[PDB]
């Protein structure tokens, strides 16, 4: 399973979402910017590391991280 | 089967091949060495494919 | 034999080239790897690091191999016509039988890779390696030429894009310092066209190479 | 699944695929990053591996000493040894036909022995070896030796007798040892070896393990050693009359001072050996008191770098708080210890071609050339290795607070500075060099050849005037007669080094002109180009501007995606990586230069080098070309010679470099396209579909084949010049 | 109140920022408890194409 | 001499090589008529050719063993043995017009950062501020030696730096 | 009887000949991603043979390696 960090200079404009080719991130309620919104990942269990949300990220170095870590069958994207 | 079918290269386009009468000896027992072979790979490929549920 | 092994490798290289091309067209939709793969387009360079790493699964990357192979392929055909025709076919009927530019050799020798190495490329290179000082010596001074592009081609074919990116931002703060920064940003190549220029080059010395080889020997002793 | 193997890392031994094979080969020797390891744990490992490596070595030397004297003609060898080749081994191969076995044996034997381009012989024969009874008592001794390493490594892992932590990380009590104890003692024990034994066999003696204890080394014997009257060691020296092996003009001194080379071999004498060994031992002796242990004298090495923080504050701190990164990490005494190590390797190589030490040595070229290009190929690799874990130190083991203010952060301070002026002087060299070597090409190419520019090196010239190579006319501090060091020197040790430098036969100090001032200038962009991509690549570990958080993601990972433009190759391996390639064209340019150089110079027409060294079609015909005809002949149509496993190794060669390329033009996810279509026709195919993998089939990941396309390029590239540089030479001169 | 008035040119000081050290034109400062109130554009692009970013109080210099 | 050679005027080697070339561009010339344009230019290149070898004779130039000319790259000993028009002289000159060069560029680069598009006028060239620039620097290095010494030549410490340390 | 016209006609022929397939190749990839559309092709030669690529491919790859164990080992 891979790393999936959001931090606070989120400003939620959901493109990390949409570019997700696994929906593994999800937004959620926050108080901390004027969109009142910000990216959260709880099902990285299921993330393959290709970094679509990386490029997506408006703000410059980025509010999403995706470390890459231990592989599995799920990771790998493993078809058979 | 197999071995059979395996004797037969090694008799005629072995080393020892138009050296009469023992151009087959050499091969035949060329085959057989591979056949050993064989043999072992099938016995640890059943030591690390069936080794679980 | 000689002539059956040849045109077997023949055969081989035609159907690697093949196998390459064709992937590139029926995989250039969506695969098992990339389900998704049309949205991104014709020419992409990856999908990221991800699902083990997806580096070229562009057709384009597909040409960009298939590139390669056409150039071993016709490489092979070309050096075959050329041995071949000096050996059994040209040469000067001296009313004494028939005296081949090189003695008619290719039975014998074309069945070892030493034989190709020795008595093709070492000995026929006697005449574009000395024509220096005699009306031929533009073809031997092209040889090195070509040479020297073709190992240039290894540069933008091994590396990648980051290192030059961080080379070329510490220039660019090199002349921060002098107050000569370009109004326009200096970028590193995208990872395509690095790539695709390595191919120029790669086939530019390659075919330059050949040209020269070729000309130098066959106008020195044709 | 969850298989065992490997056992140092849960998360590696977990994955279904084969990626967990190869890496499992690849994380073993990385200590740091198991599972479960403490600090002391690391210390201990890494005690014991290191007697491994030692039991490796003594193993291996006695498998030399071994195969030479059963297989060999030492015996023989000795008689003559302007004469009968050297005999490494005997081959037993069951591939062979009858002219392959017809052909190899040579040199004397009775079977396929094939020579020994090792320089053993020459050695053994220096040190004092005569027969083949006293390499075997050798190489039993040594397999011994290595055997009881072998076992210390197994005793200090038990855990009665595994050292603290505090053990290690002490650093005055070790240098004290190692500098008085292992050089010293060492040195001082090898001129014991010299003037007992290696002396007297060159005078014609057999001093044994019998009676060396009744045997006058010198015949008034430590009566001057304890007067104070050590020059009667010196009196009457070995006559340049002499033959080695015999009592001809032999002498009885054994502590001199001559220089220059012995008259009849070629080799320094062995008097100067043993004088110098005795006085390195004592220096080395005397220096390894400096440090405190244990009592009162010494001194604190956190004392002499606290206190060397300059004045005006030109560096801010100083040398503050290194103490405590030197003591504390591994990568960095690492990567000391390869930059000292790969220079002095350097050193041996550049030393031992000009000033040959062992008899007879220079008469056999073959060694020679492979002695002089094994020692830089290994010089080169080994520095490339420190520059290498500098990086991993940055990235793994380096702290800024502790650092704040020393040298250390002040060299990340302005490095941009470093990166620019190391590209300038690449961009430079590269650009003159290349542009005066093509305007050569060209005015030969046309019919002019004085339209050329040759620039005379007037500044190595001078040098080699200031040393006493009376040539060049400039008459100053060794080659003028009446300089105060040419007259204070003159009594005892010049007149053998001047007979030595005017000698135009030897190695010592090769005339030189244009052509070698065009290649030390390509050899200096050698170095300036691989300093630059390694110093760039360490520098550049922290973070960059495409990416100011390097550090997360350790040494060698693969990229950070098609983002920001794409960042390929961003890591320090990946720029370590590119500066391998470097590496081996540098070494591969002076050792081109070495080999040519010296094969004009056995032949005999130094005037080819100095007229073709000059333009670029001159090497590719004149060494490349022409020298590469005894060795494709080694098998043709009409039959095979000695040199045809050579003629074989040197199409391998080619065939490894060509499948490096593959590696590294063709990158990955096609070969995962393909191998997942190969699954599908394993998985469908009647018959076949009762046999699976137990891990299902990946393709290789993408730092993975890059260290493999290197390792091809690597070997493929060292098989291809080793068959050259042997068959070349040994087939004119061998 | 909390910011400095629009068309003013500031200098960033956050590090990981592409355009550190540099000069920067202020559009809009907000007024509400947003961790990174300052939007700040650039007459360049970084590395992503990007040319507006939002900044702290304290990262931002009137210079 | 000058490390062991001879100047070429009584180097024998010289005059071999010399004899070398005119002996295979006559017998190139041998095979053609006495009008042909063939015969015109190879009398030609025999003229340049000689022309050739009397010039590099009368600079004084230095031959080692192989009759070629040898450049000497030291002030010392070449100003002080006839030999400054080499290397020296060379030397100034080229750092005379690449400063030049150079100087030119970074003015029109300061002069074009001042407008509202500094892009356009950098991929389509202002052609009369190029021209009057590309005069306006003949002296560049007593402009270059002011801008030094004012302290304007540098950038301060606004520069980006890579971040982090 | 003038061997370099023979010699260069070939040789220039053949690799214009090479060029041209390999971009025979990059058209048929572009067509495939650009205008390609399912709705108009539904049962049909080009959609059966994107609908058995993997045979076909893997079939190919098999050749390919057979031929170059003989034909190289050889
Ligand atoms: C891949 C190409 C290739 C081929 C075809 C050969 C062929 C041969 N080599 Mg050889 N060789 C090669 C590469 C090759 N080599 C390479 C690369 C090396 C260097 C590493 C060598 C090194 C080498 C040595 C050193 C020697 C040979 C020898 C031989 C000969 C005997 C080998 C033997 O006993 O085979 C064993 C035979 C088999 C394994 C037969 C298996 C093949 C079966 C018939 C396939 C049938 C398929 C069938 C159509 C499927 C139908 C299915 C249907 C019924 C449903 C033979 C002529 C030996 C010799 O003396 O040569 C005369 C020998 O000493 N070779
Ligand atoms: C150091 C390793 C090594 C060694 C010692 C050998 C040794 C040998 N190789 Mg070999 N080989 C090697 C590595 C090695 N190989 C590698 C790495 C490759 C791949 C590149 C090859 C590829 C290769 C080929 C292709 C061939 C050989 C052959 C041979 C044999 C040649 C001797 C001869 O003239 O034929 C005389 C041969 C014989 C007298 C036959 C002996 C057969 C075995 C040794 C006896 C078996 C006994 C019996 C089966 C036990 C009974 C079991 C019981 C249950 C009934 C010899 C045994 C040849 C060969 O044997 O094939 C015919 C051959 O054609 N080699
Ligand atoms: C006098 C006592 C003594 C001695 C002899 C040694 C000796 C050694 N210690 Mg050691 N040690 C000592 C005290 C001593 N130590 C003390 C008191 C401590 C506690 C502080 C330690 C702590 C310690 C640690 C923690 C480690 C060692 C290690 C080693 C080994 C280093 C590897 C090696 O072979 O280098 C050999 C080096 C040389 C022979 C010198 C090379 C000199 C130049 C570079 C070579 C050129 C010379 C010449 C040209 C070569 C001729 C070539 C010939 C073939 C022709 C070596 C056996 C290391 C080891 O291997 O552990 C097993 C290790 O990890 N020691
Ligand atoms: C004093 C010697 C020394 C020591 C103790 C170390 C120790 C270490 N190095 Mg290091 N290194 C050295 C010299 C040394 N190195 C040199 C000289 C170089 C330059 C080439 C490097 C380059 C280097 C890099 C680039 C890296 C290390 C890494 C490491 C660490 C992990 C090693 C590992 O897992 O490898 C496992 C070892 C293997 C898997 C062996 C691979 C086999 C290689 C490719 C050779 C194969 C050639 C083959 C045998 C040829 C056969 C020919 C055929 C025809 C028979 C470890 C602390 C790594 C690290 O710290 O990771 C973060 C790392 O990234 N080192
Ligand atoms: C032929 C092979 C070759 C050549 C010529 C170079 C040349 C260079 N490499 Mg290297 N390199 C190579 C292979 C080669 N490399 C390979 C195989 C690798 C492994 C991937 C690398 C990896 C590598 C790295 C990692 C680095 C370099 C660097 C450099 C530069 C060093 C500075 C220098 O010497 O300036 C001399 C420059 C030249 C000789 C370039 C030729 C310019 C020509 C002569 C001018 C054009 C002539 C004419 C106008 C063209 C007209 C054609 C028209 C159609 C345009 C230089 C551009 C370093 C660098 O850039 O440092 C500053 C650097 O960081 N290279
Ligand atoms: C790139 C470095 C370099 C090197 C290695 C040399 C080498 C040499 N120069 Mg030299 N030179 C250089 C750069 C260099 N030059 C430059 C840039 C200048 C212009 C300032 C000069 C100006 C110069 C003069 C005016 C003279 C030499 C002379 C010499 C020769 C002997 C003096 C010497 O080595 O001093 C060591 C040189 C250095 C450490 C490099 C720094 C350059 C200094 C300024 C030159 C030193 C001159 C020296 C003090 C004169 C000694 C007189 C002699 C009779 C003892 C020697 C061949 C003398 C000569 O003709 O010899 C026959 C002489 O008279 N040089
Ligand atoms: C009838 C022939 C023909 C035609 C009409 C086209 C037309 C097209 N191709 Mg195409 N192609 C062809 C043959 C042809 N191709 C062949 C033979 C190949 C195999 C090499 C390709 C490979 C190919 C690829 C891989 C791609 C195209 C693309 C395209 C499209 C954009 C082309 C473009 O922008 O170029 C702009 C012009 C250039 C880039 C010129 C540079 C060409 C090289 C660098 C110069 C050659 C060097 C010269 C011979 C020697 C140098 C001299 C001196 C300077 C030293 C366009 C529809 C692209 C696309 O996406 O289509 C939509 C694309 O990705 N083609
Ligand atoms: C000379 C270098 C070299 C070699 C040998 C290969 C080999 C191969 N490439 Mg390739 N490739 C190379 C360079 C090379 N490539 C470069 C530089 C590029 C960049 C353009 C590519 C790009 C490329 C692509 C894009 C593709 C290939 C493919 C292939 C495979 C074709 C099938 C084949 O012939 O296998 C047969 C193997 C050989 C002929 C190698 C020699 C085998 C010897 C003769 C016998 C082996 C027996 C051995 C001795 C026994 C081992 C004993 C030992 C264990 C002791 C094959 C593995 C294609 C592929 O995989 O699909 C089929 C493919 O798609 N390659
Ligand atoms: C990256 C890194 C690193 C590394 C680095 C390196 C690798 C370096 C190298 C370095 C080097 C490798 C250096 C060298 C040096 C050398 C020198 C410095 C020399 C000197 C010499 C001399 C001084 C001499 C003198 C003399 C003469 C001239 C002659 C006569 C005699 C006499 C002696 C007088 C480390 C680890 C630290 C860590 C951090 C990071
Ligand atoms: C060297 C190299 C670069 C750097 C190469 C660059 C930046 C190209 C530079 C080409 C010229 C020198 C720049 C354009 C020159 C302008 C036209 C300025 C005018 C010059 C006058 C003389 C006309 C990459 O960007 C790269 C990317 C991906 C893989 C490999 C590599 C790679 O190897
Ligand atoms: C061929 C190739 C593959 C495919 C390679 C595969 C599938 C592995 C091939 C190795 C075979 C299975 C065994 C090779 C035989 C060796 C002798 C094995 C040595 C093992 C050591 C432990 C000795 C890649 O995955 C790849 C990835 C990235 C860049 C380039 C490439 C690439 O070129
Ligand atoms: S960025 Fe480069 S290395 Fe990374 S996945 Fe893409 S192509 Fe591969």
């Amino acid at each position: 399973a891979h790393i999936v960090k959001i931090y606070d200079t989120c400003i939620g404009c959901t493109q990390c979402v949409r570019a997700c080719p696994l929906d593994v991130l999800e937004m959620v309620p926050w108080d901390g910017c004027k969109a009142s919104q910000m990216a959260s990942a709880p099902r990285t269990e299921d993330c393959v590391g290709c970094k679509r949300c990386e490029t997506a990220c408006p703000t410059d170095f980025l509010s999403v991280r995706v470390y890459l870590g231990s592989e599995s069958t799920r990771s790998m994207g493993l078809s058979y | 089967a197999h071995g059979f079918l395996l004797a037969g290269p090694f008799i005629k386009l072995g080393p020892l091949r138009n050296v009469p009468e023992t151009a087959e000896i050499a091969g035949s027992l060329s085959a057989a060495g591979l056949v050993l072979i064989l043999a072992l790979c099938l016995s640890i490929y059943g030591s690390a494919q069936f080794q679980s549920t | 034999t000689s002539d059956f092994m040849v045109h077997h490798i023949h055969a081989f290289t035609i159907h690697v080239t093949v196998l390459i091309l064709l992937k590139g067209v029926l995989f250039a939709r969506s695969s098992r790897l990339i389900p998704d793969k049309a949205n991104l387009g014709f020419r992409f360079p990856c999908d990221g690091p991800g699902r083990g790493g997806t580096c070229q699964v562009s057709a384009w990357d597909h040409v960009f191999l298939g590139l390669f192979w056409m150039y071993n392929s016709l490489s092979i055909v070309i050096f075959h016509f050329s041995w071949k025709m000096q050996s059994d076919v040209w040469g000067t009927v001296t009313a004494s039988g028939v005296s081949h530019i090189t003695g008619g050799n290719f039975a014998q020798s074309a069945n070892t890779i030493n034989g190709w190495l020795r008595d093709f490329l070492w000995a026929q290179s006697s005449q574009v390696i000395q024509s220096y000082g005699s009306a031929l010596s533009a073809y031997g001074l092209i040889f090195l030429g070509a040479h020297f592009v073709w190992a240039f081609s290894l540069m933008f074919l091994f590396s990648g894009r980051g290192y030059w990116q961080e080379l070329i931002e510490s220039i660019v703060w090199a002349h921060n310092k002098l107050k000569v920064a370009p109004a326009i940003q200096p970028r590193a190549l995208s990872i395509t066209q690095g790539r695709a220029v390595g191919v120029a080059h790669y086939l530019l010395g390659g075919i330059a190479t050949t040209w020269s080889f070729f000309l130098a020997r066959i106008i020195s002793v044709g | 699944a969850t298989k065992l193997f490997p056992k140092f890392s849960q998360g590696l031994a977990q994955d279904p695929t084969t990626r967990r094979i190869w890496y499992g080969l690849a994380m073993a020797h990385d200590f740091e990053s198991h599972d479960g390891m403490t600090e002391e744990n690391l210390y201990q490992k890494i005690f014991a591996s290191h007697f491994g490596q030692l039991s490796i070595i003594f193993l291996w030397t006695s498998g030399n000493l071994f195969h030479v004297a059963w297989q060999g003609n030492f015996e023989q060898w000795v008689t003559d040894p302007v004469h009968i080749r050297p005999i490494a081994h005997a081959i037993w191969d069951p591939h062979f036909g009858q002219p392959a076995v017809e052909a190899f044996t040579r040199g004397g034997a009775s079977g396929p022995v094939n020579i020994s381009t090792s320089g053993v012989y020459q050695w053994w024969y220096t040190i004092g070896m005569r027969t083949n009874q006293d390499l075997y008592v050798g190489s039993v001794f040594l397999a011994l030796v290595s055997a009881i390493f072998l076992f210390a490594g197994w005793l200090h892992l038990q855990p009665n007798f595994q050292p603290s932590l505090s053990w290690f990380k002490d650093a005055e009590s070790r240098l004290n040892h190692h500098l008085s104890g292992l050089f010293g003692v060492s040195s001082l024990a090898w001129t014991g070896h010299l003037v007992h034994v290696a002396i007297p066999e060159s005078r014609g003696q057999h001093v044994g393990w019998d009676n060396f204890l009744s045997v006058l080394p010198h015949p008034q014997g430590l009566t001057p050693f304890f007067t104070g009257n050590w020059a009667a060691y010196a009196q009457s020296p070995d006559t340049a009359s002499h033959v080695f092996g015999t009592a001809q003009g032999s002498g009885q001194a054994i502590l001199t001072f001559l220089g220059g080379f012995h008259p009849q071999t070629q080799s320094l004498w062995l008097t100067d050996m043993a004088h110098h060994h005795l006085a390195i031992a004592v220096i080395f002796i005397v220096a390894g008191h400096m440090y405190r242990t244990n009592f009162g004298i010494g001194h604190r090495m956190q004392a002499i770098l606290e206190a060397h923080t300059p004045p005006s504050g030109s560096l801010g701190a100083g040398h503050k708080g290194l103490f405590d990164t030197v003591n504390n990490s591994l990568h960095f005494q690492l990567g000391l210890a390869l930059a000292s190590v790969g220079t002095i390797t350097s050193l041996v190589a550049q030393h031992m071609y000009s000033l040959p030490p062992y008899a007879f040595q220079a008469i056999d070229f073959t060694t020679q050339a492979a002695l002089y290009t094994h020692h830089q190929y290994i010089a080169g690799f080994i520095m490339c290795g420190a520059f290498a874990h500098g990086a991993i130190f940055f990235i793994r083991d380096y702290d800024p607070e502790q650092n704040k203010g020393n040298v250390l952060a002040r060299m990340l301070d302005h490095k941009e500075a470093l990166i620019s002026h190391l590209s300038w002087v690449s961009l430079f060299l590269g650009f003159h060099t290349l542009g005066l070597y093509v305007h050569n090409d060209v005015m030969q190419a046309f019919g002019t050849p004085e339209k050329q520019i040759l620039i005379e090196p007037v500044f190595a010239q001078w040098i080699q005037a200031a040393h006493g190579k009376a040539l060049y006319g400039f008459d100053f501090l060794l080659s003028s007669k009446t300089s105060a060091a040419f007259a204070n020197g003159q009594s005892l040790w010049l007149p053998g080094w001047l007979d030595a430098i005017n000698n135009n036969q030897n190695s010592l100090f090769l005339t030189i002109g244009p052509g070698d001032f065009l290649v030390h200038h390509a050899i200096a962009l050698g170095l300036h180009t691989t300093t630059l991509i390694l110093v760039k690549g360490a520098l550049d570990a922290r973070g960059s501007k495409l990416m100011p958080d390097k550090k997360d993601f350790g040494y060698s990972f693969p990229c950070d995606g098609p983002g920001r433009g794409g960042t390929c190759d961003i890591s320090a391996y990946d720029a370590f990586y590119l500066a391998v390639f470097w590496m081996l064209n540098t070494i591969g340019w002076v050792t081109f230069y070495w080999h040519w150089k010296h094969l004009t110079l056995w032949q005999g027409n130094v005037a080819q080098f100095d007229e073709s060294s000059t333009y670029l079609m001159g090497w590719l015909r004149d060494y490349l070309w022409l020298n590469s005809s005894q060795l494709i002949n080694g098998y043709n149509p009409f039959g095979m010679n000695s040199l045809s496993v050579w003629a074989w190794t040197f199409l391998f060669g080619h065939l490894i470099y060509a499948t490096g390329f593959m590696f590294l033009i063709s990158w990955r996810g096609y070969w995962q396209e393909l191998i997942e279509t190969l699954v599908w026709a394993h998985e469908k195919t009647p018959l076949a579909n009762l046999v699976y993998w137990k891990d299902k089939p990946v393709a290789l990941s993408i730092v993975q084949a890059r260290l493999v396309g290197l390792a091809h390029f690597s070997v493929g590239y060292i098989f291809t010049y080793a068959a050259f540089l042997i068959a070349s030479t040994s087939g004119r001169f061998g | 109140e909390v910011g400095p008035k629009r068309g003013s040119l500031v200098k960033i000081l956050r590090p990981e920022s592409y355009w550190f050290n540099q000069v920067g034109k202020v559009v809009s400062v907000d007024q509400s408890g947003v961790r990174y109130p300052v939007v700040v554009r650039f007459e360049n692009q970084n590395y992503a194409g990007v040319t507006t970013n939002n900044y702290a109080l304290d990262e931002v210099v009137a210079a | 001499d000058i490390a062991g050679l001879t100047p070429c005027s009584e180097s024998k080697a010289y005059a071999k090589l010399e004899k070398k070339e005119l002996k295979t561009l006559e017998k190139r010339l041998k095979q053609y008529e006495a009008d042909s344009a063939p015969a015109v230019a190879l009398k030609a290149t025999m003229e340049r050719t000689k022309a050739r070898f009397a010039n590099y004779a009368k600079a004084g130039l230095l031959c080692g063993n192989d009759g070629l000319p040898h450049l000497i790259a030291d002030p010392g000993l070449a100003l002080k043995y006839g030999h400054a028009g080499e290397v020296f002289i060379p030397t100034f000159g080229f750092l005379y017009v690449a400063g030049y060069i150079g100087y030119v560029g970074r003015q029109y680069l300061i002069a074009v950062k001042g407008e509202a598009k500094p892009t356009d006028k950098e991929i389509i060239i202002d052609v009369p501020l190029a021209t009057k620039l590309a005069w306006q620097g003949a002296g560049w290095p007593l402009a270059a030696v002011q801008e030094l010494q004012r302290g304007t030549l540098l950038e301060k410490e606004e520069n980006i730096t890579v971040s982090p340390r | 009887t003038d061997y370099g016209t023979q010699l260069s006609l070939f040789t220039h022929h053949t690799w214009i000949g090479g060029f041209c397939i390999v971009g025979a190749g990059a058209h048929a990839a572009i067509f495939m991603v650009r205008d390609y559309d399912p709705t108009n092709n539904y049962n049909n030669l080009l959609d059966r043979v994107i609908r058995h690529r993997d045979a076909i491919i893997s079939h190919l790859n098999w050749v390919c390696i057979f031929l170059g164990f003989h034909s190289f080992g050889l």
